[PDB]
């Protein structure tokens, strides 16, 4: 069919800028020294601080779930005689 | 991979610097302003805390081969637990099987029903005495 | 400040080291000692009641 002309409608703006991109010079000035004030060193540890933080504190609490993940041993621990006596009563099914 | 290395060492190496000489009059550092400074102290700082962020990972890694450790010899513990009750039935220990299932529950079953059976008859006994 | 931050967190990395070396100093004793550890409680004589 003739159908997906939403490839299509782009054309009418996308040789537009292609006409208005580079064919700019006899119609603009360079002139007027625009100022361009980029990021001294304040904004460069901002970039830092927020990151430093966000791993700070994400290794901070990495105690409460290390302590989870050491309680869970101990928990196995306890809960290992109750599996042990459970697979044993599994094979004496079949052995008495 | 567990090394708690030493704790003085390191404090050191946060307040520690080289000092080079670096000219002045050149374009290494063209305005010489404190800035430059600041740029290669806060960047040559954020090294240690990239440092124990791989002492986490290293913690991590070995949790993870300390409990696939701990599941692979649970995967092996059947095969200790069968031929552990070989051993426990190619010996003379049977005679608890053969005599604790035996014995107990078989009086047991005999002297209840047995019990059970001449109370039923005392009480036909009794019943018949109370009919007549 | 964030000298002594850095600072402050290092020291509690070598905390975990050293709670965490007293751990595996524990744990993996009885990693290694299972196979005794289990034919000895496993012998129990809870055994009449199973």
């Amino acid at each position: 069919e003739n159908d997906f002309k939403y490839f299509d409608d782009i054309r009418p703006f996308l040789d537009e800028i292609y006409k208005t991109r580079e064919r700019y010079t006899p119609f603009y000035d360079d002139r007027a020294d625009y100022n361009t004030n980029s990021k001294s060193y304040y904004d460069y540890i901002s970039r830092l601080s927020k990151l430093i933080e966000v791993l700070a504190r994400r290794i901070w609490d990495y105690d409460n779930e290390l302590k989870k993940r050491f309680k869970n041993w101990d928990d196995l621990m306890k809960a290992f005689p109750e599996q042990a006596k459970d697979l044993f009563r599994g094979w004496l099914n079949d052995g008495t | 991979f567990k090394y708690f290395d030493d704790i003085r060492p390191f404090l050191d190496e946060i307040y520690k610097t080289r000092e080079r000489y670096t000219p002045f009059y050149d374009d290494r550092a063209d305005y010489n302003t404190n800035s430059k400074s600041y740029y290669d102290y806060i960047s040559r700082l954020s090294k240690l805390i990239e440092v124990l962020a791989r002492r986490i990972w290293d913690y991590d890694n070995e949790l993870k081969k300390r409990f696939k450790n701990w599941d692979d010899l649970m995967k092996a513990f059947p095969e200790q637990a069968k031929d552990l009750f070989r051993g426990w039935l190619n010996d003379g220990t049977i005679d608890s099987i053969i005599h604790d299932e035996f014995k107990k529950y078989s009086a047991g079953l005999t002297s209840a029903f047995a019990l059970f059976k001449v109370t039923e008859m005392k009480q036909m006994n009794d019943f018949k005495s109370e009919v007549k």
